[PDB]
């Protein structure tokens, strides 16, 4: 009998066999039970070494033999996953037949070093004027998503990879932004409405949605992270631009726990191992801007995490909290008040901050940004509003205006010419002399007439990345005119 | 083969065999027991003992007793035949009219329906409720949740909701009673056999009860969930049929994992949850699906331990429902009833979309002026309202309004309230509700809402309070 | 002597040797990698096994490999030659720039300088920087926190204190970034170079950057500080001079002793810190101090949890901070830089005998009248200016005078600025100060003082201002 290539199961249960052989095994490898369900050994101990089983123990009795597969896990990559859906480990899951990926990757690698990178300077323009004016997104960046339930962040995750639409079908190919989902406990009817709803926008040509569902093993769901991250390491490391959606990180956590207890290592704060940070951090240190002499190419993050009751002075929450270039709070008393989406405008930064905006979004929001500030320290007064000086009254009286531009609705990214312009009229202040409730209105109608004749305005916007005093006069002298017959 | 028990601690047993083992999830029948005790098979210890969680109470159980295996998960009668009867977690009846005759049996465990086989329309089921209709939709073939603290109207709402929707339904239907009170089973099954839902005589009951009540030792509760899933499993693919399945509560389904799990030698987790809850519940709440086959409307009641809607239980829950209604302790303190949390019910098919531009139009306004209420009263507290302008006086008498016109008289609470349970179609409410928002009603006094049906009987109220004057 | 890996379980490693164990905190190395794996000893568990915690990733480990005891706690060089270099925690360099060429190597594992070794003096180390120098004055052989995240001027602020004890002191600087996110490693790497304190060049680089990546098992963040710590002794002890210590940041250096603690398996204690919080803070802190030879000024920057100054991490942090400097966004926006908030930051030494009786009453002067201007603001607020006696608008443009006077130009900010740096020393900002108090200058504009060095200067730029 062979004890090195080839062991037994001492024990089974709650997922967590225990063999006893394999003495060649390495850490973290894939071994293999023999019915047909592999496994990744992560407790080597000197009697014993404790594998955790990739699917139903049911099938896992006691004196089975397994039989290490002789490699750490490694997942497909490609652009033959583009538009598929797979699980963890790259089988498909959406029965569109095999996968036919040549290539291979570790998906415990390394992040680059300190060399390798490049500050990050290009937008990753997510088609909402809230982050894109007020909290920018840079690629090679690592924004974290943090809000409660139902606020709204699986729908900034989708308006995001929505709206990379508009440069995925043009010509330029430094703007190209391929976007991975990796959809982590959740039901699957969740996400087959979600690819659905990908599908309709017909942006399902440059995604690939990772499924690790609320059924998966915890190591599944451990694992589909880093199954993600190296199918878009694939694509940062070849000069092309990527953009990585963790939902969410926090169950990751859970699943990870999990493990941990059923291996008995010490429980540690809230049960969560000692691992939870290094967990997240060898992780969200994936996410780089390789400079020219690596490819040039990039992968932004947006890991997204639930906060009960607003706490942000979680385990997770500040685990994942303390390794991000920023926040988008979603607040949902905001929600509930018409703000959508809510991102709360105060608690949200970005240390990239406007080093990677593009120069009109930075021409206009530079002074939104201080106009918001202002309004949000005399917001308490508003109730009040009259009993008050015109100082404080006009501060009010463009909050207002300025918050109702911010509003949005589903699926609808707006390209970042139309942004400016939009924000150009309401802060420029060719607004101030119209009815909060009708702000909206305007906006919806200003938008679609400049989109009809004024398109060769906003082709010299867009390519020239500024406001030229001359497009600065022609737009002013646009707004007018429509203001003027509104 | 057959084993000896070795070990009886609480309610777990350890059994030593000798023969080849048992695979984990098998039914045990253990030998020399006046009623049938099984024990389901839950880990391998080695030295070919296997660890095991009693279905039964494990009263005068003797070390060395004799353990048959049967061979496979227990396997529980299924069919045309369940419907009207009342089942345990073991599938033998507990009705007392002779054993369940079928052809079919059904092991509780099993996979999930694959990514591949999930259905992705969605369209509104009216249930007659303005609250739950208007702000939070239900849909047909989506899981709904009803989270709620003790004693605030999940049980007179899951009532409501059978009433309205299991009579006036073309398929069957299946109530799975986990772990809550006993006198609500009894009551439940003598109410459906006074109203016809049930039929003791002949083949025509809509309703295959099943009951893990909260006597039942914890690997009990623990797994009646997954037997009535079993009987709405094959409602839904054999019959090829719609089937409904309302679950009360699930809850215990979690807390009787909890209260076995430190035996089963495991590390607590956060707040004393078994380490497995998350996946626990997955494995089981991922079955409870509609698909190309078929198609159940689930409805759940979740006890929220302390009105602690962070607690781990439901906090876990939330993520695997398409429509949640949170039922809440200071609106049942108002007196409006149903509780529901205008706030905090959220749904999936609330889209323009999905319900039309006006249906959305209301919802939101109506949550809006909610919110800006709900601002206010922090004003209110300190000036007085005397002092407020009179654009918030309008809009605190108008969110008043709002509130008493969300609640509503069930037909189910006529022992409380007295009143005449009432149903709403969806055309009076958003109707209602548009009316109240735009002005149409500032000269009816509040109190003229307050538990009626549609606004025109809000009206007629108002106008024989005034008479009676 | 070779040890046989006989568990690996996560993080922590269980060697195995047969002739003799290896003290407590020596380095083994890991026979059979690729890249150079550190383990790091902690525990002897009898039977010939010593449980240990790795430097780095323990995939691939197989039960069995031979790991070969290097014989003395974990050496990087501590030659002259390691400034302008980046290392990391087991001293390889990281910036792919060639070996660190030293023929001194220090083992990080050391103690505290004894008794006898201790200065008695409580000095006053002169960062240039006039804020800084009179309000909360730092001293040699101190630990000084450093308040306010980001945007406010920190990392610009550490690169002046760089280049004026460089400049001032002839006294060199490391940079121990533990728990250091890639990103703002690269940035701070970059920003350093452009400004000058490192040069890739003509090796007259004043600054050592030691990295422990953010990416790194919680063994290699909780050794990162004693690298730092290890390379500047080396400057204090055999080379005898002052050296600054920049920590970025202190709280990630107690969450990584915290996971360690918690993977040996380690009952927590009172928050989830580790019981030995108190005594791995003072085998850190207890280094940093002005021995007979010389003195490391540390300054550490300090995150508060949960916004919670009696956090167990912070409160065992505080009782060594020997000052605090809150840079302040509030002042960032009023265009006063460096953001130093001249209120909330305190210090040890601002007692009459340490710095002297005409600094303390100066700094108190100053204190006194801006406390005074802050409690104005409110009236003017409310009541308006026009009712504020002669004697209130006049403490009103003193104090905006005062506030104007301790904004200053900073060599390495010249490329946002534009206005050369300058390096006022002591004496020529208490005299400026002490005039300013006086009254000798309240017949010039305020202007006349925004970013200026001596007061001196900020005639002259009076006088050019109306001519
Ligand atoms: N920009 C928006 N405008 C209007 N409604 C929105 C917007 N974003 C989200 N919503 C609404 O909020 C609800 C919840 O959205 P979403 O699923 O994005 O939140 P979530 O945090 O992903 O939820 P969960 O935490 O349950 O996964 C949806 O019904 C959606 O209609
Ligand atoms: N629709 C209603 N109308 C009047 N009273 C109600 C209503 N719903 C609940 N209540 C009151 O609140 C109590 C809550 O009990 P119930 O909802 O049956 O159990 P649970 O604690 O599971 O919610 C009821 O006994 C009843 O007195
Ligand atoms: N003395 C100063 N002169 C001019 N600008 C300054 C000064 N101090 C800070 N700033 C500005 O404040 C910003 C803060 O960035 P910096 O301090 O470099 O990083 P961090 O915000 O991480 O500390 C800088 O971009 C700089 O332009
Ligand atoms: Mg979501
Ligand atoms: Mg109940």
């Amino acid at each position: 009998v062979d004890l090195e290539e080839t062991g037994r199961v001492l024990s089974i249960g709650d997922g967590i066999a225990r063999v006893h052989g394999l003495r060649n095994v390495q850490a973290e490898e894939m071994v293999e039970f023999s019915s047909g369900l592999k496994g990744m050994s992560l407790n080597l101990e000197p009697d014993n070494v404790g594998v955790v089983v990739f699917g139903n123990d049911k099938l896992i009795k006691e004196g089975d033999i397994v039989k290490r597969t002789g490699a750490i896990v490694d997942v497909p990559v490609g652009e033959e996953l583009l538009g598929r859906v797979v699980d963890a480990l790259g089988n498909a899951i959406d029965g569109k037949g095999p996968i036919g990926s040549k290539a291979r990757r570790r998906v415990g690698l390394k992040a680059p070093g300190i060399i390798p990178r490049i500050s990050v300077r290009e937008p990753m323009q997510t088609g909402i004027k809230a982050v894109d004016s007020l909290v920018p997104i840079g690629r090679g960046q690592r924004e974290l998503i943090i809000g409660d339930r139902q606020t709204g962040k699986t729908s900034i995750a989708i308006d995001t990879i929505i709206n990379q639409k508009r440069f995925n079908d043009g010509t330029d190919e430094k703007k190209k932004l391929y976007c991975i989902y990796v959809a982590i406990g959740q039901k699957r009817s969740t996400v087959a409405q979600l690819v659905k709803r990908l599908t309709d926008a017909d942006a399902m040509k440059y995604t690939i949605v990772v499924s690790a569902t609320a059924s998966d093993a915890a190591p599944l769901q451990y694992l589909a992270p880093y199954s993600g991250c190296s199918m878009g390491e694939y694509f940062r490391d070849n000069g092309k631009h990527a953009l990585i959606i963790y939902d969410d990180l926090s169950k990751q956590a859970v699943a990870y726990r999990q493990m941990s207890l059923l291996l008995r290592r010490p429980p540690g704060r809230e049960a969560y191992p000692g691992d939870v940070f290094y967990l997240h951090s060898r992780l969200l240190e994936r996410a780089a801007k390789m400079n020219d002499a690596f490819g040039g190419g990039s992968l932004t993050a947006l890991p997204v995490i639930e906060t009960q009751a607003g706490d942000v002075s979680a385990y997770i929450p500040t685990n994942v909290i303390s390794i991000t270039d920023g926040q988008i709070f979603l607040e949902t008393e905001l929600f509930y008040k018409g703000i959508r989406p809510a991102i709360n405008v105060g608690l949200s930064v970005s240390r990239v901050g406007s080093a990677a905006q593009t120069r009109a979004m930075k021409q206009v929001a530079g002074t939104m940004k201080l106009e918001l500030a202002q309004y949000r320290e005399v917001a308490a007064f508003a109730q009040f509003g009259s009993d008050l000086d015109a100082a404080t009254q006009q501060l009010l009286s463009r909050g207002v205006r300025l918050t109702e531009l911010l509003k949005q609705g589903q699926y609808s990214p707006m390209a970042i010419e139309e942004q400016v312009a939009v924000i150009y009229a309401g802060v420029r202040g060719y607004l101030d002399k119209l009815e909060p409730s009708k702000i909206t209105k305007f906006e919806n109608a200003f938008l679609s007439h400049v989109i009809s004749q004024h398109q060769a305005l906003l082709g010299k916007i867009r390519t020239d990345g500024k406001i030229s005093e001359e497009s600065d006069a022609k737009l002013k002298e646009i707004v007018t005119n429509f203001l003027a017959g509104f | 083969t057959t084993g000896r028990i070795v070990a009886v601690i609480g309610a777990v047993v350890d059994v030593q065999f000798d023969e080849g083992l048992p695979p984990i999830l098998n039914a045990l029948e253990v030998q020399g027991r006046e009623t049938r005790l099984v024990l389901e098979v839950a880990q391998h210890l080695g030295e070919s003992t296997v660890r095991t969680i009693a279905m039964d109470g494990t009263e005068g159980l003797v070390r060395g007793q004799k353990v048959l295996d049967s061979g496979a998960p227990i396997r529980i009668p299924v069919g045309p035949e369940t419907l009207g009867r009342i089942m345990n977690v073991i599938g033998e009846p507990i009705d007392e009219r002779g054993p369940i005759k079928t052809k079919q049996f059904a092991a509780i465990h099993a996979e999930a329906p694959e990514f591949v086989e999930m259905s992705v329309e969605q369209e509104i089921l009216v249930t007659g409720i303005k609250v739950v209709d208007l702000l939070a939709p239900y849909a047909k073939g989506g899981k709904i949740g009803l989270f709620g603290g003790a004693g605030v109207g999940k049980t007179v709402l899951i009532m409501e909701l059978i009433n309205n929707v299991a009579k006036a339904h073309g398929g069957y239907s299946v109530f799975a009673g986990v772990g809550e009170r006993t006198r609500e089973g009894n009551d439940l099954y003598h109410e459906m056999i006074e109203s016809g839902v049930i039929n003791l005589k002949d083949a025509t009951s809509k309703v295959a009860l099943v009951y893990g009540q909260m006597n039942e030792p914890p690997g009990a509760r623990a797994r009646v969930a997954l037997t009535g899933l079993t009987v709405a499993e094959y409602f839904r693919d054999q019959e090829g049929q719609d089937v409904l399945l309302f679950i009360d509560n699930i809850f215990r389904f979690t807390q009787a994992g909890s209260e076995v799990s430190a035996l089963l030698g495991r590390i607590p987790s956060a707040v004393g949850y078994q380490p497995t809850l998350a996946t626990d519940m997955g494995t089981m709440q991922e079955r409870i699906t509609t698909t190309k086959k078929g198609s159940i409307t689930s409805v759940q009641a979740i006890y929220v331990p302390a009105d602690d809607l962070t607690d781990p239980a439901p906090a876990t829950t939330f993520a695997h429902l398409d429509a949640t209604t949170v039922l809440s302790r200071a609106i049942a303190e108002l007196g409006i009833y149903p509780a529901v949390d205008p706030l905090d019910s959220t749904s999936r098919i609330m889209d323009p979309n999905i319900v039309g531009s006006e249906h959305y139009d209301v919802a939101r306004g109506v949550q809006k002026i909610l919110q800006d209420y709900k601002s206010l009263q922090d004003i209110i507290a300190i000036l007085g309202m005397d002092e407020l302008s009179e654009e918030d006086k309008l809009t605190v008498s108008r969110a008043r309004k709002i509130q008493r016109f969300l609640s509503q008289p069930f037909q189910v609470a006529e022992v409380f309230t007295g009143h005449l349970g009432k149903l709403v179609p969806l055309k009076e409410t958003i109707k209602g509700f548009q009316q109240i928002l735009a002005g149409e009603y500032d000269h009816l006094p509040e109190q003229a809402f307050y538990m009626v049906g549609p606004i025109e009987e809000a009206v007629a109220k108002a106008d024989k309070l005034a008479e009676e004057h």
